[PDB]
């Protein structure tokens, strides 16, 4: 549950976020493949290396995605419907992995965004991180 | 892994009691119904679709006896499970892109499929001895990622 | 999500316990500290002595509250809200530590319903335990 | 913990930028801001009610320092971690009774604050080496954990 103050907090960081969602969120799957190694067996089919168009179009797709539910933040689950389903049938993803994620999302925010990035605003993004995570991962069995 | 003398005994013990064949087809069997995402790595075993299904499947249990064969092997080598496990922590990476989370849950659902198999026999004690094999045998497998 | 199949399956497992519930609690507690020796760092004002009256007393009071849970399946949020303040606000217990009792949990009823304990029924105790937990922790933060 | 010389290095580079105390205070704060629960070990240290009030605890401040103090120390040891943290890993488990999650959670804020102070600077690669040291130090203080 994000309080108020916590989509207050989400809506305006992504805000700031805006136009390079697409590419904060390239870096943060490289900073996860970087990381995390063992993320990689699920793109054994995408060349990983830096810069990949591959990379670049994922990051893309998992941002709007992100903005779609900053967007719909009152209603997650039925906004993310599609990806979850995605996820839990097809993708499979082991749920540790989204945390993973989520974090290496939170230091590309930490990194790009010096001025919004603080405690609260932290503590709100991660819970969102964790919301976002717990709707994709909500139809798995 | 580091076992008492005491933990050592029991997982040797206990172990030379299991039937491997078919405590491995349940083991995987109750994997692929647990925690269904693992169901990825096996498209081609046919149908996997209801528990029945499942644990009826022949690829499945076929697939269980193997992993459990090898997982017995590591029994013999507890001092050296890097070592032992590398061939297979490497084709489990680079062939067979196995999240290594996998071989956390596999271990859990083998000690469950312990529990439910011998009982009262499989004491407190017993089971804390089985956690720190399984742990080592996932860290053991998870070892040559990259 | 909880289905009719997961409540049918759960409620008959725990309709098996029955008056062991205490006593299954106790167990699956020695079985965590045994195991996992991290969570012991929660009672440090405990006797965590095997047979120990303490962890006795605890292990029924923690069982209780599942018995309720069950009780409760379609409600679970509003009948462990006490619950959920107590471990939020007060013992702080870091939900790592709930997926850990969890397993001691199922271990416990693998051992002691032989018959029960289907691959079936061993999927939803594990959704409706992971659930309790979900609620056990909802509001931490 | 097994970083390359090149790892070493970045981890060595950036960290000569760190103010200990500043960091110190930052991520300690940031730790009991973001993950309420560890605030647990913290009722002696007076105002903890507001973010505001957490991260301008002079007794949070102060706890900040010595920890990071302890940290920072322990990257001149790189290679024997372990050896470096067994007491403190002691007191911890015996006298604190800290699980040594937080100790898992103490290092993603530290990564965190890290990016926050270093912008650019903290890339991909330097994030990776920071990932390891940091899983280094919790691996490290939760070892000598019974
Ligand atoms: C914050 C959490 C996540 C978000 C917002 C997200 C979103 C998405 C989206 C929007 C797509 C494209 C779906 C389509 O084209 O219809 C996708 C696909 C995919 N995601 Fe997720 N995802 C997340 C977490 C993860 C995690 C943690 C992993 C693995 C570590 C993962 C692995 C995949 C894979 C492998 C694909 C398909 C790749 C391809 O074949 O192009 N996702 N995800
Ligand atoms: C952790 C204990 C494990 C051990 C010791 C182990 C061992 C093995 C061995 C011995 C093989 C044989 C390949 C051959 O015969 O050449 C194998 C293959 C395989 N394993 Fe594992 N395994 C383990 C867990 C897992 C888990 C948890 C999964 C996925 C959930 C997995 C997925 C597979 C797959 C997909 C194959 C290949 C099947 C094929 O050719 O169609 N393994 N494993
Ligand atoms: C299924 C999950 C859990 C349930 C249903 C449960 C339930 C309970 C209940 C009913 C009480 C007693 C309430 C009271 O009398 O004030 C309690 C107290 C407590 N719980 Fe939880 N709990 C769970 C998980 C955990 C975990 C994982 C830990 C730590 C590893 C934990 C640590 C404690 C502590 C330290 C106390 C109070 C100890 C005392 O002062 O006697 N709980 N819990
Ligand atoms: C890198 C991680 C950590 C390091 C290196 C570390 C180091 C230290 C050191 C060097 C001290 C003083 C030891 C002494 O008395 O000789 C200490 C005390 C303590 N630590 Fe940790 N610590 C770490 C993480 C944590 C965390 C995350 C918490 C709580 C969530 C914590 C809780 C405490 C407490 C409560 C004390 C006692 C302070 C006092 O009594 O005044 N530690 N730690």
């Amino acid at each position: 549950v994000l309080s108020p103050a916590d989509k207050t907090n989400v809506k305006a960081a992504w805000g700031k976020v805006g136009a390079h969602a697409g590419e904060y969120g390239a870096e943060a799957l490289e900073r996860m493949f970087l990381s995390f190694p063992t993320t990689k067996t699920y793109f054994p089919h995408f060349d990983l290396s830096h810069g990949s168009a591959q990379v670049k179009g994922h990051g893309k797709k998992v941002a709007d995605a992100l903005t779609n539910a900053v967007a719909h933040v009152d209603d997650m689950p039925n906004a993310l419907s599609a990806l979850s389903d995605l996820h839990a049938h097809k993708l499979r993803v082991d749920p540790v992995n989204f945390k993973l994620l989520s974090h290496c999302l939170l230091v590309t925010l930490a990194a790009h965004l010096p001025a919004e990035f603080t405690p609260a605003v932290h503590a709100s993004l991660d819970k969102f991180l964790a919301s976002v995570s717990t709707v994709l991962t909500s139809k798995y069995r | 892994v580091h076992l008492t003398p005491e933990e050592k005994s029991a997982v040797t013990a206990l172990w030379g009691k299991v039937n491997v064949d078919e405590v491995g087809g349940e083991a995987l069997g109750r994997l692929l119904v647990v925690y269904p995402w693992t169901q990825r790595f096996f498209e081609s075993f046919g149908d996997l679709s209801t528990p029945d299904a499942v644990m009826g499947n022949p690829k499945v249990k076929a697939h269980g006896k193997k992993v459990l064969g090898a997982f017995s092997d590591g029994l013999a080598h507890l001092d050296n499970l890097k070592g032992t496990f590398a061939t297979l922590s490497e084709l489990h990476c680079d062939k067979l892109h196995v999240d290594p989370e996998n071989f956390r849950l596999l271990g859990n659902v083998l000690v469950c499929v312990l529990a439910h198999h011998f009982g009262k026999e499989f004491t407190p004690p017993v089971q804390a001895a089985y956690q720190k094999v399984v742990a080592g045998v996932a860290n053991a497998l998870a070892h040559k990622y990259h």
